[PDB]
C-alpha cells in the first residue's frame, strides 16, 4: 500500500508530536533540534496475516490501523536549525494536504 | 564593499545573475523587502501594455552548497534608475559590487 | 625527540619562537641601560620589566 | 547580575621559605591578567622598603 | 510511484568560532585560533583596538 | 462512538461465543489501558461504554486500602467524607471523561484484545464441544512427539496429550 | 535588547510586505539600539507604527523608567502606504556579553513561534583610551594626572561607570588583600533531609486557587504541614469535587509525594 | 594589595 503523511504516530508521544500540525508537517518557524521528527509519515508494516475474520474487522476498524510502521523523517542527529519553508509535491488524484 | 578592490567588481557582479539588474529604466514606484515595482519611463514601453514591471527578489533559498542566497533591495524609493542598473544586490554583493 | 631516521632532534623550535629569542639575545650598541652592573639574572629581569 | 566570582584559592606553596608560589581560582574571564599585571607593576616599583 | 514529496528547509546561523578557516586574498590561509576578548587585543594609542 | 463499537460487535460473525456483554466489557478494559497509556494518572478506568444506549464514557478507580501508594487511584475506607459516598470498598467516580478514540493506539489495543478474546472464546467452545464428544473415538493429527508424552492436534487448534 | 517578537514574523529569516529592510536587518538594527533602564532589571517595550516613514527609536511607546538615549536610531523603513508594524521587545539587564543559543533554558521560551532571539551585546563602553601626563601639583613633581577618554553608548554616565569599575576592582582585589589558606574542600556533611517543596506553600506548585482557599479553610499553608495531613483530612473540605482534588493530588502527590504521609522529619527547622 | 586599596579608596562607596 502507498504511504501516508498523517500526523498521528502510534508509539511516539505528544512531545515528539507537539511540533507538528494536524497534517504532521512542522509549522513554518518551529525551532527544531537534532533527532526530532519533521514528519510524520508512517508505513504499511505487516503481511501474511490472512485472517479475513480479522481483516474484515480491520477492513472497517483497522484499514487505517493495520500495519503501521513509523518510518518518519527525523532531522539527522547533530544539526539544529530553524525551519523556514516547506515545499510539497503531490501526486495528482490524491487531492492535497491542508498544508499543500 | 572591499576597500582595496581592482575595479572588476562592477563587471563580475552585473554580468553574473545573482544581482537583479533593472531591465528597462524608470521610477521606483514601490519597493519592499521582497518585491520591487518599477513604473517604466514614458518612452521605452510599447504603445499598449502599461507594463509596470515587477522584480520578484528570491528570498532565502538553498544553494548547491547549502548557502543562503538573499537579495535585498539596495535601491531607495522614488529614485529613478536607467536601463541596466542594479536594483537588488545578490548574495555577498553591495551596491552592485562584488563584496566577498 | 630523536627522529628514528636520523638521530638529530626532531623537536626543533621552528619559527615564531626562534625569532623571539634571536631578538632577545641581540645587542644594540647604545640602548637604555648600557654599562650597569647586575646582581643576578632575576635582577636584570626586574630591571627590564 | 553584576555580582562577580571571587576566587577560592587552593594552595600557598612555600618552597625555600622565601620563594613562594601562590595560586588563585577562579577569576573572571579577563581578571587574571589584570590583577597579575597590576600586582607586578606595583611590587616591582612601588613597594616601600630599604636598601 | 511517489505521492507526497515533502521537502523541509532548515536555516542554521553558524557564528564564527575557533577552528574555522579564514584567508585573505593572497593565499595567506589560516585557522582562527582563539576568540580573544576585546580588551586583551592590542590597541592603538587612541583606544581603538585591532 | 456507539456506532463504532456497535459495528465492532455486530460485524463479529462469531457473536455466539462473543456476545455484546463480555465483548463490551473487554472493550472497556481495552480503553482503560489505552487511556492509562495516554494519561500518566495510571488509574484503572473501567468504561461502561453504555453497550446499546450511548457513546463511551470514562470512570476513575480508587483502590481502597490504607496505602496512599499511587494516590491518583487512592481513596481509602472513609477518606471520601464528601457527597455522602456510603461506600466500604470500591469508592470510584467518573471524575473525567472523553478520552480520544479515533487515534492509532486505541485501535491497536482494541484489535489485540479482540483477537485474544475471540481465540480464547472459540477455544473454550471447541473444548466444550469435545467434552460432548467425550468417551468416543476421536481422530486427529499429531503435533509433536516427546519421549514421555505426545502432543496431538484435533483441528480448530484443539490440543490433546497422551502420557507415558 | 535581548528578545523581540513581531506580529507577522514566524522566524527571523522571513519577510514582511511593507517594510524595506528584511527581518534580519531589523534584528541587527535592534541590537544596535542603545537604552537605559533604571528601576527594574527587565522590561517589555512596544513599538507600533503605520504609514510610510523611517521607523526610528523615539517612535516606540516608552514607559516611565525606560529611556532611549538617541531618537534618530533607524529601526526600519515602512515603505508601503498601509504597512503596519507592531512589535514587543523584551529588554533586560545583565553583565558582559552572551550569544543567542547559549540562553537556552527550557522549551517554553521557543514555544511561541513569534519568539526571536537577538544575541544580547550589552557593554555600554565602546572604546576606552587613557594616557598620563605631568601634573603641575601643589608642591611636588612627576605626579601623574591620568586622563581617561571613553566613547560609550550614552547608556552609562562617566563618573557612574568609573565608580562601578572601581568598586568591582577593589572588591576583587579584597579577595586576597588578606590571602590565606582559605582552601574550600570539606567532607562529612549532615543535611536536612526534607525536600525544599515542604518549606514552600501550596501556590508554589501551580494549583487551582479554589483548592488553595480550600486547604486554607482546612488548615494547610505550608507543604511540610500538608504532608502531616491524613487522607481523610483532605476531602472533608468545603466543596471538593474532583477537580480541586485533581490539582491537590497532582501538584502535591502525583509529582512524587503522597497525599499525606506520616513523616517525622518536619519540623527540623520550623 | 593594601597599597592599591589605599590608592582606590577615594572612589569606592560601599
Amino acid at each position: 500500500g502507498p504511504e501516508e503523511i498523517t500526523a498521528d504516530i502510534p508509539n511516539v508521544g505528544e512531545a515528539a508530536l507537539s511540533k507538528l500540525d494536524e497534517s504532521g508537517i512542522v509549522y513554518i518557524g518551529a525551532e527544531v533540534t537534532g533527532g526530532d521528527i519533521l514528519v510524520g509519515k508512517v508505513t504499511p508494516k505487516g503481511e501474511t496475516q490472512l485472517t479475513p475474520e480479522e481483516k474484515l474487522l480491520r477492513a472497517i476498524f483497522g484499514e487505517k490501523a493495520s500495519d503501521v510502521k513509523d518510518s518518519s523523517l527525523r532531522v539527522p542527529n547533530g544539526v539544529s536549525g530553524t525551519v523556514i519553508d516547506v515545499q510539497v509535491f503531490t501526486r495528482d488524484g490524491v487531492e492535497k494536504d491542508k498544508r499543500a | 564593499k572591499p576597500l582595496v578592490g581592482t575595479g572588476m567588481e562592477r563587471a563580475v557582479a552585473v554580468d553574473s545573475g545573482v544581482t537583479a539588474v533593472a531591465k528597462r529604466g524608470g521610477v521606483v514606484q514601490y519597493v519592499d523587502a521582497s518585491r520591487i515595482v518599477i513604473k517604466v519611463n514614458e518612452d521605452e514601453m510599447y504603445p499598449g501594455e502599461a507594463g509596470i514591471d515587477i522584480y520578484n527578489l528570491t528570498k532565502y533559498t538553498r544553494s548547491n552548497q547549502n548557502t543562503c542566497i538573499n537579495q535585498m533591495p539596495c535601491v531607495s524609493l522614488g529614485e529613478p534608475v536607467e536601463r541596466g542598473d542594479v536594483l537588488a544586490d545578490g548574495p555577498s554583493t553591495d551596491l552592485g559590487e562584488l563584496a566577498l | 625527540i630523536l627522529s628514528p631516521a636520523n638521530g638529530e632532534p626532531i623537536i626543533v623550535p621552528s619559527q615564531d619562537v626562534v625569532l623571539g629569542l634571536y631578538y632577545m639575545t641581540r645587542d644594540c650598541v647604545n640602548a637604555k641601560g648600557e654599562g650597569m652592573v647586575l646582581t643576578g639574572p632575576k635582577e636584570a629581569e626586574r630591571l627590564y620589566r | 547580575v553584576t555580582e562577580f566570582l571571587k576566587p577560592r584559592l587552593v594552595d600557598i606553596e612555600q618552597v625555600s621559605s622565601t620563594h613562594a608560589k601562590v595560586t588563585l581560582e577562579p577569576l573572571e574571564r579577563g581578571f587574571g591578567h589584570t590583577l597579575g599585571n597590576a600586582l607586578r607593576r606595583i611590587l616591582l616599583s612601588s613597594m616601600p622598603g630599604c636598601a | 510511484g511517489v505521492l507526497k514529496i515533502v521537502k523541509v528547509y532548515l536555516a542554521v546561523k553558524r557564528r564564527i568560532q575557533p577552528g574555522d578557516k579564514m584567508a585573505g586574498r593572497h593565499g595567506n590561509k589560516g585557522v582562527i585560533s582563539k576568540i580573544n576578548p576585546i580588551e586583551d587585543m592590542p590597541y592603538d594609542e587612541n583606544g581603538t583596538p585591532v | 462512538m456507539n456506532k463504532e463499537i456497535l459495528a465492532v460487535v455486530e460485524a463479529v460473525s462469531n457473536e455466539k461465543a462473543l456476545p455484546r456483554e463480555k465483548i463490551f466489557e473487554a472493550l472497556e478494559s481495552a480503553l482503560a489501558t489505552a487511556t492509562k497509556k495516554k494519561y500518566e494518572q495510571e488509574i484503572d478506568v473501567r468504561v461502561q461504554i453504555d453497550r446499546k444506549s450511548g457513546d463511551f464514557d470514562t470512570f476513575r478507580r480508587w483502590l481502597v486500602v490504607d496505602e496512599v501508594t499511587q494516590p491518583t487511584k487512592e481513596i481509602t475506607l472513609e477518606a471520601a467524607r464528601y457527597e455522602d459516598e456510603s461506600l466500604n470498598l470500591g469508592d470510584y467516580v467518573e471524575d473525567q471523561i472523553e478520552s480520544v478514540t479515533f487515534d492509532r493506539i486505541t485501535t491497536q489495543t482494541a484489535k489485540q484484545v479482540i483477537v485474544q478474546k475471540v481465540r480464547e472464546a472459540e477455544r473454550a467452545m471447541v473444548v466444550d464441544q469435545f467434552r460432548e464428544h467425550e468417551g468416543e473415538i476421536i481422530t486427529g493429527v499429531v503435533k509433536k512427539v516427546n519421549r514421555d508424552n505426545i502432543s496431538l492436534d484435533l483441528g480448530n487448534n484443539a490440543e490433546a496429550v497422551i502420557l507415558r | 535588547v535581548t528578545e523581540v517578537e513581531i506580529d507577522g514574523v514566524l522566524h527571523e529569516y522571513s519577510t514582511k510586505e511593507g517594510v524595506q529592510e528584511d527581518i534580519l536587518e531589523i534584528l541587527l538594527n535592534l541590537k544596535g539600539l542603545a537604552v537605559r533602564v533604571q528601576g527594574k532589571d527587565e522590561v517589555i517595550l512596544t513599538l507600533n507604527k503605520s504609514g510610510i516613514g523611517p521607523v526610528t527609536a523615539a517612535d516606540i511607546t516608552h514607559d516611565g523608567d525606560v529611556e532611549i538615549v538617541k531618537p534618530q536610531h533607524v529601526i526600519c523603513h515602512l515603505t508601503d502606504e498601509n504597512a503596519s508594524i507592531s512589535m514587543r521587545i523584551k529588554v533586560q539587564r545583565g553583565r558582559g556579553y552572551v550569544p543567542a543559543s547559549t540562553r537556552i533554558h527550557s522549551e517554553e521560551d521557543e514555544r511561541p513561534i513569534g519568539r526571536l532571539l537577538v544575541d544580547a551585546c550589552y557593554s555600554p563602553v565602546e572604546r576606552i583610551a587613557y594616557n598620563v601626563e605631568a601634573a603641575r601639583v601643589e608642591q611636588r613633581t612627576d605626579l601623574d594626572k591620568l586622563v581617561i577618554e571613553m566613547e560609550t553608548n550614552g547608556t552609562i554616565d562617566p563618573e557612574e561607570a568609573i565608580r562601578r569599575a572601581a568598586t568591582i576592582l577593589a572588591e576583587q582585589l579584597e579577595a586576597f588583600v588578606d590571602l590565606r589558606d582559605v582552601r574550600q574542600p570539606e567532607v562529612k556533611e549532615e543535611k536536612p533531609e526534607f525536600d525544599p517543596i515542604l518549606l514552600r506553600p501550596v501556590d508554589d506548585l501551580e494549583l487551582t486557587v479554589r483548592s488553595a482557599n480550600c486547604l486554607k479553610a482546612e488548615a494547610i499553608h505550608y507543604i511540610g504541614d500538608l504532608v502531616q495531613r491524613t487522607e481523610v483530612e483532605l476531602l472533608k473540605t468545603p466543596n471538593l469535587g474532583k477537580k480541586s482534588l485533581t490539582e491537590i493530588k497532582d501538584v502535591l502527590a502525583s509529582r512524587g509525594l503522597s497525599l499525606g504521609m506520616r513523616l517525622e522529619n518536619w519540623p527540623p527547622a520550623s
